[PDB]
């Protein structure tokens, strides 16, 4: 899997999508994701929470009309989800947040 | 079943720390409205209910937030989390 963040962040930068071990919230929920169980990985094997609108509720990242900002989960191996996520934008800035998005850091 | 006593809440810090408990919230819970939307739509139980009482407590408090809370639970609920939300 790709799930660091320069991982991540260098697959975004090169391809311009995810890599293929990320589900949204939604996909992940159809297959019969039940988050307070922990049990992404008995729905699908080796994925990650990711790809989801990224709102900026607290207006932390730079944002402007033409801008869609994504979150996905970093460091992820099953069970329940951490503290750590990489947030991109449709022009392809990349931060990240160890701190569940109290803190952000521009990586790219 | 999470129960707010806006009579009691102090602050915004104060609100996020009691949903903390109330909703079981991670021990990394973030305290802000992105950690609550990920927690409300990728870390809680449902169904949730949420009960605020006195939300007009919140609202003469001199930091801003307490509609953007709420907002998000009502955003949560919008996005397919089951959740209901009372205010009494």
């Amino acid at each position: 899997v790709i799930n660091t963040f320069d991982g991540v962040a260098d697959y975004l930068q090169t391809y311009h999508k995810l890599p293929d071990n990320y589900i949204t919230k939604s996909e992940a929920q159809a297959l019969g994701w039940v988050a307070s169980k922990g049990n992404l990985c008995d729905v699908a094997p080796g994925k990650s929470i990711g790809g989801d609108i990224f709102s900026n509720r607290e207006g932390k990242l730079p944002g402007k009309s033409g801008r869609t900002w994504r979150e996905a989960d970093i460091n992820y191996t099953c069970g329940f989800r951490n503290s750590d996520r990489i947030l991109y934008s449709s022009d392809w800035l990349i931060y990240k947040t160890t701190d569940h998005y109290q803190t952000f850091t521009k990586i790219r | 079943k999470a129960v707010i006593n806006g009579e009691q809440i102090r602050s915004i810090s104060d609100l996020h720390q009691t949903l903390k408990k109330e909703l079981a919230l991670p021990e990394y819970y973030g305290e802000n409205l992105d950690a609550l939307w990920d927690a409300l739509t990728g870390w809680v139980e449902y169904p949730l209910v949420l009960e605020w009482r006195q939300f007009e407590q919140c609202k003469q408090l001199t930091e801003n937030g307490c509609e953007s809370v709420l907002q998000v639970f009502r955003e949560a609920k919008a996005e397919g989390a089951d959740i209901t939300i009372i205010l009494s």
